This record gives structure tokens, C-alpha cells and sequence, in this order.
DNA sequence: CGAACCTGGTCTTGACTCCATTGCCGGATTTGTATTAGACTGGCAGGGTTGCCCCGAAGCGGGCG
DNA sequence: CGCCCGCTTCGGGGCAACCCTGCGTCTAATACAAATCCGGCAATGGAGTCAAGACCAGGTTCG
């Protein structure tokens, strides 16, 4: 235990409280439902607030007001009572209440299952009736008693019943005689034969009113003697008529209550290992449901057993109370009180409780006494969970109060907000304007808010400096913005990083620090680079800026999260800070070339030389600001500093030809030398048109072959220059630059033509609606893409139209279609395709009908991004909740198992042409196993990077198979080692050795799902990743043979015929919607098919292809069709982010045979928990368990976890608490969700073992130098 | 929460606490000790001319007499201009 | 616009020193079932003979000096109303007529 | 070099005096309990939505005759 | 050759968890006792205050 709780901690155990727990935590019995006094407003003697109980409202002063002083400090006042100390030990200090009578806990009787139900073996809607006094039982019983007895009970039974018979045979005596009087005065007058046969038929009924009167009573004692025979313990006595003729007569022989009391009586005289063995001997010896029932409760049985816990705490007998601080009643400004709806709670608790306290002492009837018990109970139940039973106990305008459960549960929980995260200080958010003067790790900064940000350090340096006598001068002198502040505030400002955010925060690239500089204005200046990777526009977008703090804080900042370290993707390495939209068009108009522009080099060489010459870039540099060389014409430079291509090299020099003093003579533009310029002087020349992808190619060269400050200064200087020359290449937009194409009506007349043939061949009934339809959808996708391709090659390669678009900086071609040339097709509401269609361009103008119809495909799309956005999020959510917790912990684990990539197989002509899924399959994994070419030398070892030369040597010696290692394959225990995961992709080095490549993986997964612009969307990858079954669900085959394919009347039959001798394996419902699988030609009747070929077309279940193909097929499958999604927008995601996923899901086992080792069938427990066991329980006991590989979804996956505290945040947090709370489940803290809650170091990256305890001191040689 | 510590106002206890201990240091033994035992400063007590006249075996004439020219001491500009501006 | 509260407590700020503090006694009271719990009390004042407990209940100290034990009355019974509006007289009658009746119901 | 004096804290004593500390008493107000005799004798949120788990008919195939 | 009987399979029911088609004024006092506030003198007794007035000790001036 800890109650001063000094930051050290290993486990935090959950369990039942038990009345003496409950009544030792308590500082005293709160006894009067009064919270204040409406007059003087001090806590009232006894009450919710009372400051006896919980503790001083004042600092250091008694409820009297004699001690006032802290050198009274711990001592208790003599009258008022009041311990003096803190008034924030009413925070803490807790209260008990005093029950009367005994009342159930809610939890624990009505969930499902209902824990005391399955613990006594009571039915809930039985249990319902005994603890709300609707019905008694039977508490104990007596059987020696009545078994020795039972003789002398059944004659007193059998002379209480003659002695019925002999008063009912009176009876029918007396009315005998009343008939017999009433026939001989019937018969001896002058009578009417009909009457008197009434008269004889009313004393017969009386006669057997009298009998069947007597067969009731007789009935009547033969049932309650009945009862009193079936007389055994846990019987329900209903209407209680029968119970009070049952108590009065053997009273001595049994006990039978009704309540809360009866319920705890029968846990009283309860033994555990009875009903523990007696369970354990049925499930040995049982089978069907009964089996069932006896695991499903022996789960509980065992579970009290096993720990060392006991079922009394499930009836509970003194309610806590929160303390008041918790629940305060606070007065607003102008006596408003505010209360905090627990107390009307406890009133009622308090107000129940003490009436019947009063009753039970006054003396009153059971009526009475059972309605007040009935009233507690449901109180308590209110208190603890409202809404629960029936109908939630409500407040003014019907509003249902929040009970004490309901500040854990649902969206507004403490769980749920302490995942969702707190607020800060030292935080402040603007508006976003472009920075295109600072360098990538600067930023902007409004410096009217900076002076509010960095307030405590300039007030401590202009206290340092002689300007305010002490602080607070020196604050006032802050707020009235002397201005000494400015000069200092540049002196504190300088070399202290700040963070920077934009919400939502996607991936890990959200979150970049920055070096401040300050800035006129009110606008935060960001740099122009930065953009892609927060995807902010300048539309009106506002980012947070926070502030580190501390040292450990500004060294994160300045060195983990900095903006120039972060260039690359962690996704796919990529890189992010790549040129785009105005510097790509700058940079293309730059270096492309014009043939036949001003001052181009021609060798004619008649009476004049070439004149094309030019001796240095200088002088060529000065002969186009004289208007002569224009920028794009093709001369003959003499360079002498830029690094020639490996040929002219080879040529010239051979070895090394060490530009720095080397001539050499290049033919291009000025441009390109200008653009080879801002590069490097150890990379080569280029000598090429600087497209985007051309830009990509050399971004990602230089940051694979380079440091990393290399590359953010050449990305700043190819940013400067790109928009120097954006500025010059005159890229407008005017009315006569958007051509339209010239034979554009002729072809729409053609195409009329064809679609009038159609129609008319539709009226003449030759062909149904939707035919029709078909065949003018067909002739207008045709007439489209005609159209398209008559303004595709109508147009110049000048027009900026064109230029934008096929420099790769913005835009396709689609767009200039739609706004030269013709709009097309237009969707329906549904998704059909209206077939008019729109003829016209938004040069030409719509008209209204033609908008009207645009109309319905734009809101679609809106609609489509807004949901699209909000699954992309819960996606996320829950990809991050399952695998938070795969961080790398080993350098090697030394396995020797691994996958195997194809990469690159060969053509029919042997030639091996480059598979197209190779740098996201291939690249950045480290090799398993050798590499041997034709029996040969072993080219590349094993242990190797996989970059791209050594791939390009495999290539080029011509192997495609290679064996690489994964994580599916890694062999630690807690998380995956270092050489399994391979390169981490966001800095190009060996990942490192507190890395949490979990959550990288779950965010590089879930961000690119809002461009997911759709069974083929963002639901296909859910329902991937949940392992649900498919909508489409195409067969799977088990074995191999030729098929028995029959095509039934309207859904066929296929049957497998089996290759040996087997089985033929039938399926049976396969509607003629789906169509047969295509392969190597169509399906065909006896086709010899393969083991786990896919029957039909559509889409497996991974459940079939696991259990028939094994657990390394499946994980080739899930990665493959998650895969195939993404390939569809053109993302690229690296293999290892989804393999980190689908590894967590075939960590556990299915159990079939229980062995000997505390097992049951149909658990799922882990595969390394299932195996060391059944390594050691092989000796003394050797009955090994039987286990499967099982395929669960992350939803699943996710709940099954070893900390109750992770899996409380998730869903049901009544649920998971319970059931923690019954088996005493302690936790270990070793997830980094639990260390965030607690406010503890989380177990990753700089605050592992590793790195934390490093000790730092000075070298002995330096030490002696000063 | 209006009740709350509004954390500029503790450091400035803690800073004006440090500045009376050294303004109070510039004074002799006698009189910084019969000013804290006047004024409670060190344990919280005030305690009277008798109780300083006690533990200084004295009258309690004669405290009083050196009471008010300690506080006519500390009334300077020179040694209380870093008190003034405490409020 | 803002709305500001405030709880019903002033808030110091001091020094919690642990060296010099006021002198205080212990003394040890004593409830029904066997409970005993200690109460620091300071010097320069009165023991009261009995103190509410922690536990809820009444409990006495554990050095006997007898205070005064009950003082108190009984509130008012169902008996004292009946007495208080009839005579015994009356009474006696409705019981002789009463024992009169089980008599003739019993043996008569 | 010796005597007279000025003024430094230093300290006692006599007188004044002033304000907290109980303390009583009378009244004002404030809160808590008892009492009202014609006869009067079983009510009302409330449903609706969505999703998932547990038991019952039912083919049905294997044991049974 | 037909027939029972539990085993598995799907249906239906039942139930557990979340929003709004949700969201009223009521006899009327009296009688009395106990507790508590509080208002105003009525003893102070200790604590502060003024003033005289003495106490030498070492510069300061004068012989
Ligand atoms: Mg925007
Ligand atoms: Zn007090
Ligand atoms: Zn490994």
C-alpha cells in the first residue's frame, strides 16, 4: 500500500471492497441529509459538508474559530471538533454511511451474466423477486429434523385431514336430512313435480358444494404437506399466503427470509469448493448445453476461488461517501448555488435510511417495514447507477441525474476526456500566412503574443538587468509594454524552439518545432516547404503554437522534432519537403529549352565562326542581362565547377576528374547551368527537363547519398530560385488563352446522330429501358473521350493551361476538358448515369438545366468527404488501440525463419523485366539468407540494407527469388528486434532501439484515408481489417482435382471432385450473380484446380484461408488485398507498416483439448503463454494442451488485452471494471496507454532504461584543463 | 475558481519574505530581534513589550523606547524604497 | 460573458513548517464493542469526559470519572396517550368486560 | 595634560489610561414539536432505435428395432 | 424395411445499451417551549503610553 503516493509504482491492483475496508477508510457516519445553512452558509453539524467529517473549510482555523494559528497544526479542537489543518484534506477525506438493513450491489446482479445468479445458481428474474421483496426463501432447512420426525408430523397431518372428512361427511349428513325433510314436505302437500325436482336438485348442490369444499381443503393440506416434503434450500415461496400457513406450522424446522438479508445469509452458509468440485466432476463428465452452463459458471466459481477474495462484499452494508470537494456547492456571483447532483442522491439515501431506522424502532406492520426496505434498496440503486432498473430517476424537466457510474462511462467519462486529452498552458493559436524569406527551421511569430508567451523569462532578464526593482514592477512594466521589453524579449527569444499545430493532427509529421524570430503584424509566418506535410493552405487555416519548458523538453524539441531533420515520409520516404506548385512551374520554365531562341549556338561555319560559344556562366550571365542569350537557348558553356556526367568523365579524365580545377565544354542552356548551381558540387551534372518526378528522382538521391543539412539547404535555394523564375515565366490566365477545339460540332453532330439511331431503335420497342440506357451511356463516354482528344492535340505546349499541368505542378487533363471541350456524362442522386448528357464547357457557359443536373454530383461529393473524413478518424482510433504497444527492444533476435519477396520476374523471353511493387515490397528489409546466382558466388551476404545498388546487382546477375526477413517472423517476446523491422524509412539508417514503430505504422495506415475516394472503399479496408465476412464471398477450394462445376437453376451447385480418393465437397448456395473465376482462361467444367484456389470471382474470408492454407498463406493474402486498395489512389505504403498490424493478429491460440493444466475449450489465450507452459507441464502431469492458429479482427483483438485500465477506456467500462473487480486483476504498467494516465514516463524512446540513466560526466583529460 | 493560487502572488511572498530577512539583517542583533519578537516573524506568536522585556531582561519602557526607534529607522527612503514598491 | 464562482473558504499561503508547533496530548476513548481510538487534544485545554467517535457511535475515555450518565426522559408513549385521556376506572371497566368476554369465548 | 560639558544609548519608576475579557440580565428572534373530531379509503414518461446474445423448433443422421 | 432421439442450425425472441416523437399552485394556522442572538452596563487586569529622571562614556570645549 501507499498513500503518499512519491511517484514510485509497480502495480496497481483492483479489487472488491468489503464493508470493514469501506468502514476503515471513513473519517466518521455522515447521519443528516443537510448540506448548509440557508442563512450563514457554514456546514451544517453531521450533514454532506460537514467540516467535522471531512475536514476545514479554511486554512488552518477551527469550525469555532479558537485556533487560528499553523502552531496549532494536527491537534483536534475541544468543541467544535474540527481537525485543524489544510482546507485540502477535504479533497481527500471520506465518509461512510450506516445501513439499517442490508442491500445488493447493483454490478453484481444485473449484468450479463449476473454474477450472484451464477454464483448461487439462481435464475435473475427469480433473484429479481427475492431482493425486492415480491417473493420469500427459503434460507435454510432442517433435514435431520423432519427425517426423523416425518412420521409423527404425517399422522398429525392424517388426523387434521380425518378430521376434515368426518366434519365434511357431517355435512353431507345434515344436507342428507335438509333433502330428505324437503322431499316428505314436498311430496305430502299439493306441490308442482317440476319445483320440487329443483328443490331436490338444490340440495344436491348444496350437498356438493359441500364436497368439492372439502376436496379444496383436502387439496390444500395435500399441497402444503407436499411442499413441506420438497421442502429444500433456494426455493421461491410465492403469494405468501401459503408461506405463512407453511411457518406457523414447523416453525422449528426451517428459516425463510426475504431480501438482502436472505441473500446474504445464503452466501453466509455458502462452501465454495462444493459447488467447485461438484462443477468440475460435471464438466468431466458431461456433454451439450449442460456442459456449457457448467463452464460458463465455473469461470466465476473459480474466479472467487481462486483469488483471495469472498462473496460477502456483493451485499453491502455501509455505503461511502465522495468526498465534498468532489461535489461542490459552489455560489456563483449573486447567490446562485450550484449544487452537483449527487447530493440529491445521498438526500435520499440519508432521508430512506432514517426513516426506516424510525420505523423499525417505532414498530410497525410488514407492509410498511417491506415497502421502506424496497425504497432503500432502490435508492442505493439509483446512487450507484441510475437508469439501470426501469425507469432513471429524474430532475427538473425531466432530466435524468448523472449518477456515480456515469462519471466513468460514455463520451463525457473520466476515462473517455482522459484519453481525449487536457489543456495546457503556455499555448496560443493565429491565422497562417506564407514566410517566403525564412530559412526551413524558422518561423513567424506575432510578437504581441510572443511577449505573452515568454512573460516569466523576460521578467526574469529584465530583473537581472537593472530596469524594476523586482517583479512586480517588472510585470507592470510587461503590461504597459515599456519599450526596454522588445530589446529584451529578442534576448530571451533567441535559440529556444517552439512547437507548432494544426488540427487534426494526421500523422507524425503534425507536430514540427521551429526557431522563432519575431515578426511584425498579427499572423503566424510559416515556411513555404511545410505545407504538404501539415496540408494547410492559406484559405484561413489556424495553428497552435505551444512551449517547451524544461531542459529534457528543449532538447526533444531541438533535436527529435526539428523541422529540417523531418524531410522524408515515415510512410513510404518520400519526401515531403519537395518543391510544389509555384517553384515546380518555376523551375520547369527554368530548364526547359527552346529550339531556335535568341543567341542559339549554330556551327555554320561559313565566313563567320559558330557564335554560340561562350568562355564561363559569367559571361554568359552578362551577355543575357545585355538583351542578347535568352535563358532557354542552347550554347556551349565552358564550365569549371559543376561535376560532368559519369560518360564525359570517364571520357576525360577516367579516374576522378576533380571538377574544382578541371575545363570541360557542356552543350545546354544557361538555365540548366543556373539550376546545377543550387546543387552540390559532388553531384554531377543533370542535363535534363526539370519535371516533378525528375525532382523527385533527385530529392530522394541526394538525401539517400548525403547528411541531412545538405538537403535542407538545397531545398531552401531550389525554393528561392523556383519562385524567382515563377515570377518571370508568365503563367496567365485570360479568356483568349482557353481554346476550344474547332471541329468539336461536327463530332457532337456525329454522335447526335448515332444516339437519335439508338433512341429511335428504342421506340420502336425493339429494346427495354435499360438497354438504352446502356447504349447511350457508351456513345457518350465515346463522343467524350473524342472530344478529349481533339483538344488534347489542338492545343501548343506554351499555353499555360497546358504548361501547369504537364509540368506536374497542379491539375490533369480532365479538368481542362471539363473547362474547355465538354463537361460529359453526369451522375445521378444514386449513382446512375443521367443519359442526355451536358454538351457544353464552362467557357461556353451552362444553362439551367444543365446546372441543375451538375448540381447533384457536387453536393454528393460533399456529403461523400464529410463521412469519408469522420471514418477516416475512427479508423485511426482503433488501428492505434490495437497496436500501441509493438516498440523495437532488441538489436537482433537471431532468428533464421523469414519471407520471401518475388521481385521481378521474368518475361517468355527470359528477360527479366522489373516487377512494379518492389520499392514498397522489397526495399529497406534486411536479407535472411544469402544470395547465390547460377551456383555461383554469393553476391550480396546476409544482413544487408536492401538499398537500391544491391538490388540493381541482383537484377543485373539475374535472381528474382530472394528470402528477407519481417516481423511476421521476428522471435522476441516483447516486441519486435531491430534487424526484423530493417531500415526505418523516415531517416534511411537502422531504426533504433526505442523506437514505437506501432503507432508510426497505425498512423501511416489510417491518414491517407480521406483521399480513399471508393464494396471497394474505405469499408474494404475495415472489413480487411475486422477479418468480417465478405459481401461477395467467392469459395476457396480444399483440395486439389478437376471440378464437378453445375450451374443449377438460379444458384449452382459446385462440387469439388477430389485429386486422391476423397470426399466431393459440395457448396450450395451460389447465385448466378457472381461470375466464375478467370485464370491461366474461364472456368470450365473439370478443371484440375489448385488447394486454395479461389472458387468463383469476389473475395475470400480469411477465416477459410486460414484453416485450410496454414498461417503464413493468409498473412500473404491480408497484406496483398489491403494492399490492392490503396495501389487505386496511387499511395504508397511501405509493407512493414501493415505487417506490424496483421502480426498482432495471430498472437493467440484456440484451445480444443484442455489437458491437465487449468484449460478450458474455447478459450483464446496467447501462443507464447500456451507453449512455455506446455514446456514445462510435459513432465509431472504430461497433458499438453491442443492448440490452433486463430485469425481475430483488431476490434477483438484490442478488448483481450492483460491491463484492466487500457481496456476500460475502450467500450463497456461498466463491463470491464466488474469482472477485473471479481478476479482481483492486477496491473503492471507496461503499455504506454497506462503510463500516460498516471502522469509516469511512458516506455518508449527517451524513457526506456536504456537511455534514461545515462551518466554524464566531463573527460579526465578536459577535467584537468580547467 | 476564484479561490485559487494565482502563482505570481506565492513567489511574490516568497521574494518579499527574502527581502524583509535582508532588510532586517541591516539592522543590529538586538533590534532585528526585538522587531521579530514583536512582530511574530519567525513563529507566528505576537508577542508583547513584558515577553521582550523578559527574554531581553529589561523594562518594558525601554523596549518600547527601542521599538520606535527601530521603526523610525526604517522609515528611509534609502533603507525602504525595495519595501515601498511591495505594494 | 465569464462567470466566476467561489467555494466558501479562505485560502492561505504560509510555510508548513514540522519543527516548532503547539504542544498536544493524547488521550484514548473507548466505544460499545471494544473500539478505541486517540484523540489529540492541545495543552492549555479541557478533556470532555465523552467525544463522538470515528466510528459513529458514542464513546466514552477510558479512565473512569463518571459524568453524568443519562439525564435525559423518556419522549411519550402510546400508554400516555391512552392515560392521558381516560381514567383507570375506565379501564378496569373495559378490561373486567374484556376478561369477561375471553371468558365466556374460552372455558364459559 | 586636567576639568566642565553635550550628547550617545541605557535603564527605572511613577502615573495614566485604554481596551479586551468575562459576565449577567433582560429582551427579541428563531427554531422545533404537538394539535386541529362530519366523511372522504388502490397512479401514473414512455417510447423508440440499434445492435447483439440466448433458448426453441426442426431437419436429420445415426442409433435402435 | 421403418422408427426414436439427441446434435446441430437457423429464427425468433429477449434483452442490454443510447436519444426526444420528452421536457403544474394547492387548508392554515395556534400554542408553547427551548435555544440562541444581542444590547447594554459592569467588574476588571494586563498592556501600552507619557514623562521625569537618573545612568555614566567618550568626544568636545575650555583652563
Ligand atoms: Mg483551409
Ligand atoms: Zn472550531
Ligand atoms: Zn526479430
Amino acid at each position: 500500500g501507499a498513500m503518499l503516493d512519491v511517484n514510485f509504482f509497480d502495480e496497481l491492483r483492483i479489487g472488491l471492497a468489503t464493508a470493514e475496508d469501506i468502514r476503515q477508510w471513513s473519517y466518521g457516519e455522515v447521519k443528516k441529509p443537510e448540506t448548509i445553512n440557508y442563512r450563514t452558509l457554514k456546514p451544517e453539524k453531521d450533514g454532506l459538508f460537514c467540516e467535522k467529517i471531512f475536514g476545514p473549510t479554511r486554512d488552518w482555523e477551527c469550525y469555532c474559530g479558537k485556533y487560528k494559528r499553523v502552531r496549532f497544526k494536527g491537534i483536534i479542537c475541544e468543541r467544535c471538533g474540527v481537525e485543524v489543518t489544510r482546507a485540502k484534506v477535504r479533497r481527500e477525506r471520506m465518509g461512510h454511511i450506516e445501513l439499517a438493513a442490508p442491500v445488493t450491489h447493483i454490478w453484481y446482479f444485473k449484468g450479463v451474466p449476473s454474477r450472484l445468479g451464477y454464483l448461487l445458481d439462481l435464475a435473475p428474474k427469480d433473484l429479481e423477486k427475492i431482493i425486492y421483496f415480491a417473493a420469500y426463501v427459503i434460507t435454510s432447512v432442517d433435514e435431520e429434523m423432519r427425517h426423523n420426525e416425518l412420521s409423527t408430523l404425517e399422522a398429525e397431518m392424517a388426523v387434521e385431514r380425518k378430521a376434515v372428512e368426518d366434519q365434511r361427511d357431517g355435512e353431507l349428513e345434515a344436507r342428507a336430512q335438509k333433502l330428505e325433510a324437503d322431499l316428505a314436505e314436498l311430496e305430502a302437500e299439493g306441490a308442482k313435480a317440476d319445483a320440487r325436482r329443483k328443490v331436490r336438485d338444490g340440495g344436491e348442490r348444496e350437498m356438493r358444494q359441500i364436497r368439492d369444499r372439502a376436496q379444496r381443503e383436502l387439496d390444500r393440506l395435500e399441497d402444503i404437506w407436499s411442499t413441506f416434503t420438497k421442502l429444500a434450500p433456494k426455493q421461491l415461496i410465492v403469494d405468501e399466503n401459503l408461506y405463512r400457513e407453511l411457518v406457523d406450522r414447523y416453525g422449528e424446522y426451517f428459516t425463510g427470509a426475504m431480501g438482502a438479508e436472505s441473500i446474504q445469509k445464503l452466501i453466509e452458509n455458502f462452501d465454495i469448493d462444493a459447488e467447485a468440485e461438484s462443477l468440475r466432476d460435471v464438466i468431466r463428465n458431461g456433454k451439450g448445453q449442460k456442459k456449457l452452463r457448467a463452464l460458463k459458471r465455473l469461470k466465476v466459481v473459480a474466479a472467487f476461488q481462486q483469488s483471495g477474495n469472498s462473496p460477502m462484499g456483493m451485499v453491502l452494508d455501509a455505503v461511502p461517501v465522495i468526498p465534498p470537494e468532489l461535489r461542490p456547492m459552489v455560489q456563483l456571483d449573486g447567490g446562485r448555488f450550484a449544487t452537483s447532483d449527487l447530493n440529491d442522491l445521498y438526500r435520499r439515501v440519508i432521508n430512506r435510511n432514517n426513516r426506516l431506522k424510525r420505523l423499525i424502532d417505532l414498530g410497525a406492520p410488514e407492509i410498511i417495514v417491506n415497502n421502506e426496505k424496497r425504497m432503500l434498496q432502490e435508492s442505493v440503486d439509483a446512487l450507484f447507477d441510475n437508469g439501470r432498473r426501469g425507469r432513471p430517476v429524474t430532475g427538473p424537466g425531466n432530466r435524468p441525474l448523472k449518477s456515480l457510474s456515469d462519471l466513468l462511462k460514455g463520451k463525457q467519462g473520466r476515462f473517455r476526456q482522459n484519453l481525449l486529452g487536457k489543456r495546457v498552458d503556455y499555448s496560443g493559436r493565429s491565422v497562417i500566412v506564407v514566410g517566403p524569406q525564412l530559412k526551413l527551421h524558422q518561423c513567424g511569430l506575432p510578437k504581441l503574443m510572443a511577449l505573452e508567451l515568454f512573460k516569466p523569462f523576460v521578467m526574469k532578464r529584465l530583473v537581472d538587468l537593472n530596469h524594476a526593482q523586482n517583479i512586480k514592477s517588472a510585470k507592470r512594466m510587461v503590461e504597459r509594454q515599456r519599450p526596454q521589453v522588445w530589446d529584451v524579449l529578442e534576448e530571451v527569444i533567441a535559440e529556444h524552439p517552439v512547437l507548432l499545430n494544426r488540427a487534426p493532427t494526421l500523422h507524425r509529421l503534425g507536430i514540427q518545432a521551429f526557431e522563432p524570430m519575431l515578426v511584425e503584424g498579427k499572423a503566424i509566418q510559416l515556411h513555404p516547404l511545410v505545407c504538404e506535410a501539415f496540408n494547410a493552405d492559406f484559405d484561413g487555416d489556424q495553428m497552435a503554437v505551444h512551449l517547451p519548458l524544461s531542459a529534457e523538453a528543449q532538447a526533444e524539441a531541438r533535436i527529435l522534432m526539428l523541422s529540417s531533420n523531418n524531410i522524408l515520409s515515415p510512410a513510404s520516404g518520400r519526401p515531403l519537403a519537395m518543391p510544389r506548385l509555384d517553384m515546380v512551374t518555376g523551375l520547369y520554365y527554368l530548364t526547359t529549352e527552346v529550339p531556335g531562341d535568341t543567341g542559339e549556338y549554330q556551327p555554320a561555319s561559313g565566313d563567320h565562326p559558330e557564335t554560340g560559344v561562350y568562355s564561363s556562366p559569367a559571361e554568359a550571365i552578362m551577355a543575357a542581362d545585355r538583351g542578347v542569350l535568352s535563358v532557354r537557348a542552347k550554347i556551349k558553356v565552358r564550365l569549371t565547377q559543376l561535376r560532368p556526367p559519369v560518360e564525359i568523365e570517364a571520357e576525360l579524365f577516367g579516374h576522378s576528374g576533380w571538377q574544382p580545377g578541371d575545363a570541360w565544354m557542356a552543350e545546354t542552356t544557361l538555365g540548366r547551368v543556373m539550376f546545377n548551381e543550387l546543387l552540390p558540387l559532388g553531384y554531377p551534372f543533370v542535363n535534363k527537363q526539370m519535371h516533378k518526378k525528375v525532382q523527385a528522382a533527385i530529392i530522394n538521391d541526394l538525401a539517400e547519398r548525403y547528411p541531412m543539412i545538405v538537403v535542407a539547404q538545397t531545398v531552401d535555394k531550389l525554393k528561392d530560385a523556383g519562385f524567382y523564375w515563377a515570377t518571370r515565366s508568365g503563367v496567365t490566365v485570360s479568356m483568349a488563352d482557353v481554346l476550344v477545339p474547332p471541329r468539336k460540332k461536327e463530332i457532337l453532330d456525329h454522335y447526335e446522330e448515332r444516339a437519335d439511331k439508338v433512341e429511335k431503335q428504342f421506340q420502336r420497342g425493339a429494346l427495354n429501358h435499360d438497354e438504352r440506357n446502356e447504349a447511350l451511356v457508351e456513345i457518350w463516354k465515346e463522343a467524350t473521350d473524342e472530344v478529349g482528344q481533339a483538344l488534347r492535340e489542338h492545343y501548343p505546349d506554351d499555353n499555360p493551361i497546358i504548361t501547369i499541368v504537364d509540368s506536374g505542378a497542379t491539375g490533369n487533363f480532365t479538368q481542362t476538358r471539363t473547362l474547355a471541350g465538354m463537361k460529359g456524362l453526369v451522375t445521378n442522386p444514386k449513382g446512375e448515369f443521367i443519359p442526355r448528357p451536358v454538351k457544353s464547357s464552362f467557357r461556353e457557359g451552362l444553362t439551367v438545366l444543365e446546372y441543375f443536373i451538375n448540381t447533384h454530383g457536387a453536393r454528393k461529393g460533399l456529403a461523400d468527404t464529410a463521412l469519408r473524413t469522420a471514418d477516416s478518424g475512427y479508423l485511426t482510433r482503433r488501428l492505434v488501440d490495437v497496436s500501441q504497444d509493438v516498440i523495437v527492444r532488441e538489436h537482433d533476435c537471431q532468428t533464421e525463419r523469414g519471407i520471401v519477396v518475388e521481385l521481378a520476374e521474368r518475361a517468355p523471353d527470359g528477360t527479366l523485366i522489373r516487377d512494379p511493387y518492389i520499392e514498397t515490397s522489397a526495399y529497406a528489409r534486411t536479407l535472411g539468407t544469402d544470395a547465390v546466382d547460377e551456383a555461383g558466388n554469393v553476391i550480396v551476404e546476409r544482413g544487408q540494407d536492401l538499398g537500391d545498388p544491391e538490388i540493381d546487382a541482383l537484377l543485373a546477375a539475374g535472381i528474382t527469388q530472394v528470402k528477407v526477413r519481417s516481423v511476421l517472423t521476428c522471435a522476441t517476446s516483447t516486441g519486435v528486434c531491430a534487424t526484423c523491422y530493417g531500415r526505418s524509412m523516415a531517416t534511411g539508417k537502422l531504426v533504433d532501439i526505442g523506437e514505437a514503430v506501432g503507432i508510426v505504422a497505425a498512423q501511416s495506415i489510417g491518414e491517407p484515408g480521406t483521399q480513399l475516394t471508393m464494396t471497394g472503399g474505405l469499408p474494404r479496408v475495415q472489413e480487411l481489417f475486422e477479418a468480417r465476412v465478405p459481401r461477395g464471398k467467392a469459395p476457396i477450394a480444399d483440395v486439389t482435382g478437376r471440378v464437378r462445376l453445375e450451374d443449377g437453376e438460379r444458384f449452382y451447385k459446385i462440387t469439388i471432385v477430389p485429386d486422391d480418393g476423397g470426399e466431393e465437397v459440395v457448396y450450395d448456395k451460389i447465385s448466378k450473380r457472381q461470375r466464375l473465376r478467370v485464370f491461366k482462361r474461364v472456368l470450365s467444367d473439370g478443371d484440375h484446380v489448385e488447394v486454395g484456389q479461389q472458387l468463383m470471382e469476389g473475395s475470400a474470408d480469411p477465416h477459410e484461408v486460414l484453416r485450410v492454407q496454414g498461417p503464413r498463406e493468409v498473412q500473404i493474402h491480408l497484406v496483398r488485398e489491403v494492399q490492392e486498395v490503396y495501389r487505386a489512389q496511387g499511395v504508397s505504403i511501405h509493407d512493414k507498416h501493415i505487417e506490424v498490424i496483421v502480426r498482432q493478429m495471430l498472437r493467440r491460440v484456440t484451445i480444443i483439448d484442455s489437458g491437465s493444466t487449468e484449460f478450458l475449450p474455447g478459450s483464446l489465450i496467447d501462443r507464447a503463454e500456451f507453449e512455455a507452459e506446455n514446456r514445462r507441464v510435459v513432465a509431472e502431469g504430461g497433458e499438453p494442451a491442443a492448440g490452433r492458429p486463430v485469425l481475430m479482427g483488431i476490434t477483438k483483438a484490442s478488448l483481450a488485452t492483460d491491463s484492466w485500465l487500457s481496456a476500460a477506456s475502450f467500450q463497456e467500462t461498466t463491463r470491464v471494471l466488474t469482472d477485473a473487480a471479481i478476479n482481483c486483476r492486477s496491473d503492471k504498467l507496461n503499455g504506454l496507454k497506462e503510463n500516460v494516465i498516471i502522469g509516469k514516463l511512458i516506455p518508449a524512446g527517451t524513457g526506456i532504461n536504456r537511455y534514461r540513466n545515462i551518466a554524464v560526466q566531463p573527460t579526465e583529460e578536459a577535467r584537468a584543463a580547467a | 475558481d476564484s479561490e485559487a493560487v494565482v502563482a505570481v502572488d506565492a513567489v511574490s511572498f516568497t521574494l518579499l519574505q527574502d527581502q524583509l530577512q535582508s532588510v532586517l539583517d541591516t539592522l543590529s542583533e538586538r533590534e532585528a530581534g526585538v522587531v521579530r519578537l514583536r512582530f511574530g516573524l519567525t513563529d507566528g506568536q505576537p508577542r508583547t513589550l513584558d515577553e521582550i522585556g523578559q527574554v531581553y531582561g529589561v523594562t518594558r519602557e525601554r523596549i518600547r523606547q527601542i521599538e520606535s526607534k527601530t521603526m523610525s529607522k526604517l522609515r528611509h527612503p534609502s533603507r525602504s524604497q525595495v519595501l515601498r514598491d511591495y505594494l | 460573458r465569464v462567470l466566476r464562482g467561489s467555494r466558501l473558504g479562505a485560502v492561505s499561503y504560509e510555510t508548513d513548517r514540522n519543527h516548532d508547533l503547539a504542544p498536544r496530548q493524547i488521550a484514548r476513548y473507548r466505544t460499545d464493542n471494544g473500539e478505541e481510538f486517540e484523540v489529540p487534544f492541545a495543552d492549555d485545554a479541557e478533556i470532555p469526559g465523552t467525544w463522538l467517535c470515528r466510528n459513529g457511535m458514542e464513546g466514552t475515555l477510558i479512565e473512569g470519572d463518571l459524568p453524568e450518565p443519562k439525564k435525559v426522559k423518556p419522549p411519550r408513549t402510546h400508554w400516555d396517550m391512552l392515560l392521558e385521556r381516560r381514567s383507570i376506572e375506565e379501564l378496569e371497566e373495559l378490561l373486567k368486560e374484556r376478561l369477561e368476554l375471553i371468558r365466556s369465548r374460552r372455558r364459559g
